[PDB]
């Protein structure tokens, strides 16, 4: 019955299938694990996606963001990597335990990046940035396409992100194509927030943060992520449209209804254009599979309607439902509702405290209850998330900054010239 | 659909003291906080009062001292009290909580 | 969880006739799994025959066997059958039967076509025509 | 995933009425078309009545307006008012959640309905 079909240990021998050394489009291979189709986990500190961030030593204290935490020794031992892999897998299972998280994970699995990398109009070809090189026992390399990579954080440990390799001219995260998403995330740390009671000494369920990054990845796999240039400026530091949409709840209403309808119109037209490119496709390059096979795969991804002549079109109501699922249903607020946990009430609650956790032992954190274990002292009043009642599960590493205690007035920033 | 309604706007003599009230339907004050912003026809939008969901308050330098903003924890209505009002407070006062706005009360001095 | 796969039916036949290979499965569920068949001639790379998704009967055949080979299932005994019709001398190879798990296999979703997607394998049976 | 349990079944005299109900509390009720299916001991599991998230109802031919399917999205429940029951309706009724995008389907354990 579980999401992950295998029980993985970091020291298990590689086989070139689901446990193997790999290489990213941009090093020497790193040991990674294929926990599910199209999803891989690299129990390593991310020094590969950005070589400019291949230094784990903390920058000068003036250059440090107020909400940051550094530890160059984290995720360096085989035991640390084993525990990281097990915790990431457990959080994936906890997300899968809910219907919302299962739906999101299904969307991610079937959200294969589009084969729009050919210079010929009628040819379907894969984009190499959406692949990884898997070492074979033979010793050769296999170019395998995928959807999601979960890698440990870089220098800043609590800097969780979802970023993708880009096309030189195309914006794959915004033209409906999609690209393989790499998520900097760690299950060994959690955040504490301060929400007024209607005394806020509660910690974040890391499943909620992983689901946040998974919603980012789901937006970006279907190529509907909001441009990171569309940003609110806060005054009394900025907040992107993407983050506010991703949190959902009341924060999503910072985006005007007219902008939401413009997004819907543009992505309806882009899905129509993708369906038409599938209709006009005649050749396919670089795969055992047939052209109709890739056609059907992307039909199942974008939920295109197929007439009795094989040609594709987008059912308007099915597009509306898919888009509303990806943007309004996949939200942090809905994940808080499903997990029945306590969490920040707005993405604008910038102040965080940094705590160390160990979610792998089932006496500490379970798939169905998180920290609020059944039939325990932790089951009531979210006591499992109380960093003082459940003190055996949280160890304070960084205190609250105290620098974000003011009303957040958001003002849209205008279009700016760029290079 | 959330909505903020503010009341208490009328004529005020410079000696008199005013109280503006703002209420909401879903209690978003405990999520974001609340802000009072006043706009004079000649000037631009001015942030007169702000307060977070925890209670910390911040004021503009024009109204610092003579103004006080209250939210009072679990309550779903916020108040802005003013003493020794002067001509600078002739403006339309709008209520804000995150993305939601009121539609203003007019305050005019003699 | 884990599912075992056994393959029976290989043998010697003559060009043009039909044959059926059986893949028996002993696992907990077989739900949300995709069962595929692959060829391998001693020498070249192992190629793909054809696969289904079990839960929602989504089939897919490789262009070397489209229209000739047909997939069929039997839930009475949890078995898979590959019916190879109009066999030709180029079909002589070792046939393997494999399984892959994905939560998206329910319904009309197409199964995987690459060996690496499939994680569980059998020992295979030889077919010579 | 989540357990779907149907309530309101039992035995009734021929020509009576019954209320069936399934609750899908933890499912995302929207994005599903909830429906009722009917399974006779040796026969097939045939579609009975399905209602979309919007409200558009769908009934089978053997249901001649005597069954009414209701859907409350507030409480994420689905009811089926069966009137004028006949011995042809004797079967176990299952409540199904059909994903509107075809991702996956949920099936309940069913409740038995017998008339005599
Ligand atoms: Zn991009
Ligand atoms: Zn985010």
């Amino acid at each position: 019955f579980p999401f992950v079909n295998k029980q993985f240990n970091y020291k298990d021998p590689v086989n070139g299938v689901d446990i193997a050394y790999i290489k990213i489009p941009n090093m020497q291979p790193v040991k990674a694990f294929k926990i599910h189709n199209k999803i891989w986990v690299i129990p390593e500190r991310d020094t590969f996606t950005n070589p400019e961030e291949g230094d784990l030593n903390p920058p000068p204290e003036a250059k440090q963001v107020p909400v940051s935490y550094y530890d160059s020794t984290y995720l360096s031992t085989d035991n640390e990597k084993d525990n990281y892999l097990k915790g990431v897998t457990k959080l994936f299972e906890r997300i899968y335990s809910t219907d919302l998280g299962r739906m999101l994970l299904t969307s991610i699995v079937r959200g294969i990046p589009f084969w729009g990398g050919s210079t010929i109009d009628t040819e379907l070809k894969v984009i190499d940035t959406n692949c990884i090189n898997v070492i074979q026992p033979d010793g050769s390399y296999r170019s395998e396409e995928l959807n999601l990579v979960i890698i440990g954080p870089s220098a800043d440990i609590i800097q969780f992100e979802c970023k993708s390799f880009g096309h030189e001219v195309l914006n794959l995260t915004r033209n409906g194509y999609g690209s393989t998403q790499y998520i900097r995330f760690s299950p060994d740390f959690t955040f504490g927030f301060e929400e007024s009671l209607e005394a806020g000494k509660f910690a974040t369920d890391p499943a909620v943060t992983l689901a946040h990054e998974l919603i980012h990845a789901g937006h970006r796999l279907y190529g509907i992520a909001i441009n990171p240039n569309r940003v609110f400026k806060v005054n009394t530091l900025e907040v992107s449209f993407e983050e506010l949409r991703t949190f959902g709840g009341h924060d999503a209403k910072f985006i005007d209804s007219l902008q939401e309808n413009e997004f819907r119109l543009y992505y309806y037209n882009k899905f129509k254009d993708i369906a038409s490119t599938l209709n006009k496709a005649k050749s396919i390059v670089g795969t055992t599979a047939s052209l109709q096979y890739m056609k059907n795969v992307f039909k199942e991804k974008y939920l295109l309607s197929e007439d009795t002549s094989g040609k594709f079109s987008v059912d308007k109501l099915k597009f509306d439902k898919l888009y509303k699922m990806l943007t309004e249903i996949y939200t942090e607020d809905n994940f808080v509702k499903f997990f029945k946990v306590l969490n920040r009430k707005t993405y604008l609650n910038f102040d965080k405290a940094v705590f160390k956790i160990n979610i792998v032992p089932k006496v500490n954190y379970t798939i169905y209850d998180g920290f609020n274990l059944r039939n325990t002292n932790l089951a009531a009043n979210f006591n499992g998330q109380n960093t003082e009642i459940n003190n055996m599960n949280f160890t304070k590493l960084k205190n609250f900054t105290g620098l974000f205690e003011f009303y957040k007035l958001l003002c849209v920033r205008g279009i700016i010239t760029s290079k | 659909q959330v909505q903020l309604v503010e009341t208490g706007g009328a004529l005020v003599q410079p000696g008199q003291s005013l109280t503006l009230s703002c209420t909401t339907s879903e209690n978003v004050f405990g999520i974001y906080g609340m802000a009072w912003l006043r706009q004079a026809p000649g000037r631009q939008r001015e942030l007169v009062a702000s307060i977070t969901s925890r209670g910390t308050a911040h004021y503009h330098d024009s109204v610092k001292g003579r103004f006080t903003i209250s939210r009072e924890s679990g309550k779903t209505t916020a108040y802005l009290q003013t003493t020794s009002v002067n001509p600078e407070d002739t403006a339309i006062y709008y209520c804000n909580s995150g993305p939601y706005w009121g539609q203003g009360t007019q305050v005019t001095v003699s | 969880s884990q599912v075992q796969l056994v393959e029976t039916g290989g043998g010697l036949v003559q060009a043009g006739d039909s044959l059926t290979l059986s893949c028996a499965a002993t696992g907990r569920t077989l739900d949300y799994y995709a069962l595929g068949w692959f060829r391998q001639v001693p020498g070249n790379k192992r190629e793909f025959v054809a696969a289904i998704n079990w839960l929602g009967g989504s089939t897919y055949y490789a262009d070397s066997v489209r229209g000739r080979f047909t997939l069929s299932r039997d839930n009475s005994k949890s078995t898979l059958y590959l019916n190879m019709n109009n066999l030709i001398p180029d079909d002589t190879a070792v046939y393997y039967c494999a399984a892959d798990f994905s939560i998206a296999y329910s319904g009309t979703y197409p199964p995987a076509y690459a060996e690496y997607d499939y994680d569980y394998w059998g020992q295979g049976t030889q077919v010579t025509v | 995933q989540l357990q779907l349990v149907e309530t309101g079944g039992g035995l009734v005299q021929p020509g009576g009425s019954l209320r069936l109900a399934c609750v899908a509390s933890e499912s995302v009720f929207e994005m599903y078309t909830v429906a009722w299916y009917r399974q006779a001991p040796g026969k097939q599991r045939e579609l009975v009545a399905g209602i979309t998230d919007e409200g558009r109802t769908n009934y089978a031919d053997f249901v001649k307006g005597r069954f009414t399917i209701s859907r409350d999205n507030s409480k994420k429940t689905v009811h089926l008012q069966m009137d004028n029951l006949n011995p042809e309706d004797t079967a176990v009724y299952y409540c199904k959640l059909e994903h509107d995008l075809g991702y996956y389907d949920y099936w309940g354990q069913g409740t038995q309905v017998t008339v005599s």
